[PDB]
């Protein structure tokens, strides 16, 4: 009753830019009501065409009650299982899931199938650090989670 | 970069050893994918 969400983080990875990765800005957009922000390579990867500075990804970030939402969609297609390899030991926590029209956005075969990154920074209301555990009993009260043990 | 996290939000590549933003979950060395962040099939 005293932990908040500070941020939620969504990414959808594309590789290159062009026509995928513009449609996965409009996913996000559709799926935020917000701009998201290209992200650029770090790193040329020649086995796998990434070119070092090339606009590869697309992320946002949403606060307040668009968060909460927006996670309990991601969490209901999780079926509020995460493992405990999720959460950070800094009492923040992310995930992954493989299809992003199961937030309920409608498949179009000229769009595709994308990946979704959720990362949850977590705060309280008010500096006291909330470890890995505080977290964890967190994700399980609120959402009734269940957390697997650590593969 | 971010304010809002430390390096202990970082993970560790298993293949190449780099350290990696909380997002993306590949490596952004080798591309190696995270463990155990997606769902596992049955
Ligand atoms: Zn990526
Ligand atoms: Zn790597």
């Amino acid at each position: 009753r005293e932990l908040r969400i500070r941020k939620l983080c969504l990414n959808i990875c594309v590789g290159e830019s062009g026509d995928r990765l513009t449609r996965a800005a409009k996913v996000l957009e559709q799926l935020t009501g917000q701009t998201p922000v290209f992200s650029k390579a770090r790193y040329t990867v020649r086995s796998f065409g990434i070119r070092r500075n090339e606009k590869i990804a697309v992320h946002c970030t949403v606060r307040g009650a668009k968060a909460e939402e927006i996670l309990e969609k991601g969490l209901k297609v999780r079926e509020y299982e995460l493992r405990k390899n999720n959460f950070s030991d800094t009492g923040n926590f992310g995930f992954g899931i493989q299809e992003h029209i199961d937030l309920g956005i409608k498949y179009d075969p000229s769009i595709g199938i994308y990946g979704l990154d959720f990362y949850v920074v977590l705060g309280r209301p008010g500096k006291h650090r909330i470890s890995k555990e505080e977290a964890m009993r967190w994700f399980q009260q609120k959402y009734d989670g269940i957390i697997l043990p650590g593969k | 970069e971010d304010p809002e996290i430390s390096l202990a939000d970082y993970w560790k590549c298993t293949s190449c050893n780099e350290m990696n933003p909380p997002l993306p979950s590949h490596c952004n060395r080798c591309w190696a994918l995270r463990e155990n962040w997606l769902p596992e099939d049955k």
